[PDB]
């Protein structure tokens, strides 16, 4: 299947509470694997996946150094920002940042990101194109005209078809046993009788890697979006995901209704039914 | 691996 | 500009009732990301919580991921008190196997 990777920024302010924090954290799909923090006794970037462990001092040292300048840079990003609002120094803000390339099966690039938000709404983002930004306001102006002088669309697309998609590449590879494994969900659908008239039934999904998933209730073949409850895909802390989703049918009436469930390791889509 | 360290904003 | 956290309370596998498993208080959707988060035995506060390390989604909102080692009983009650600076009082959410 396609493949990503993506760094996560988030830098915060805290007036009187020390300088700003600086988070940094890396994925592959829904796989962690790097963490950085500011606040930690002694910074470092560090594994958070088995498969990045064999990589040499010389990277750790790299990927710390630039955590570490970056941490200076985006507090200077953060009194930046600040100016432009025209913002008291007395208010606690959030900047954050996340960019990455989606490669396909082949290992081509598919497509690039590097997009910002300041106080959680979008700020700045390079286009697809890699060539451009789409700033959100006047404040955002300013840094496009700077990271114009400064030539950083031509550095986002060399980064983004250069070392991003040959850095996924070694990885996907590195960690094939788990990165490239898809692990399929186990499913059952439960009832739950809410009164003599009506019950819930409940179509659940765990243990599958990754994220992605389809589920969904039809009645009588016709799919029941606007009455199906479905609560957000969640971690069970293993590395897999579980999700459910639930529709509530007249007594009697269970067998009309089917859920359906799409997901990359399942050899073909499932169609379940209350056992009773 | 991360892209080289940031300029500010 | 700010955004309140879903909260979701769960194991990590299916609860059987005197058999060791995970309790899972999921936090999401949040804005900004400073989060009180407590596991609850009972009305107490759990003293080792572990934490997944801070992301955030497409739409910019937090995550976290709370976990405890426990074993479910048939008798004990467990929970997740959640405060946010979008909540006016902490907020308790409760374990319910079947959720």
């Amino acid at each position: 299947g396609s493949h990503s990777m993506r760094y996560f920024y988030t830098a915060m302010s805290r007036p009187g509470r020390g300088e700003p924090r600086f988070i940094a954290v890396g994925y592959v799909d829904d796989t962690q694997f790097v963490r950085f923090d500011s606040d930690a006794a002694s910074p470092r970037m560090a594994p958070r996946a088995p498969w990045i462990e064999q990589e040499g001092p010389e990277y750790w040292d790299r990927e710390t150094q630039i955590s570490k300048t970056n941490t200076q840079t985006y507090r200077e990003s953060l009194r930046n920002l600040r100016g432009y609002y025209n913002q008291s120094e007395a208010g606690s803000h959030t900047l954050q940042r996340m960019y990455g390339c989606d490669v396909g099966p082949d290992g081509r690039l598919l497509r690039g990101h590097d997009q910002s938000a300041y106080d959680g709404k979008d700020y700045i983002a390079l286009n697809e194109d890699l060539s451009s930004w789409t700033a959100a306001d006047t404040a955002a102006q300013i840094t496009q005209r700077k990271w114009e002088a400064a030539r950083e669309a031509e550095q986002w697309r060399a980064y983004l078809e250069g070392l991003c998609v040959e850095w996924l590449r070694r990885y996907l590879e590195n960690g094939k046993e788990t990165l490239q494994r898809a692990d399929p969900p186990k499913t059952h659908v439960t009832h739950h009788p809410i009164s003599d008239h009506e019950a819930t039934l409940r179509c659940w999904a765990l243990g599958f890697y990754p994220a992605e998933i389809t589920l969904t209730w039809q009645r009588d073949g016709e799919d029941q979006t606007q009455d199906t409850e479905l609560v957000e895909t969640r971690p069970a802390g293993d590395r897999t995901f579980q999700k459910w989703a639930a529709v509530v049918v007249p007594s009697g009436e269970e067998q009309r209704y089917t859920c359906h469930v799409q997901h990359e390791g399942l050899p073909k889509p499932l169609t379940l039914r209350w056992g009773g | 691996a991360l892209i080289g360290a940031s300029i500010c904003f | 500009i700010q955004r309140t956290p879903k909260i979701q309370v769960y194991s990590r596998h299916p609860a059987e009732n005197g058999k060791s498993n995970f309790l899972n208080c999921y936090v999401s959707g949040f804005h900004p990301s400073d989060i009180e988060v407590d596991l609850l035995k009972n009305g107490e506060r759990i003293e080792k919580v572990e934490h997944s390390d801070l992301s955030f989604s497409k739409d910019w909102s937090f995550y976290l991921l709370y976990y405890t080692e426990f074993t479910p009983t048939e008798k004990d009650e467990y929970a997740c008190r959640v405060n946010h600076v979008t909540l006016s009082q902490p907020k308790i959410v409760k374990w319910d196997r079947d959720m």
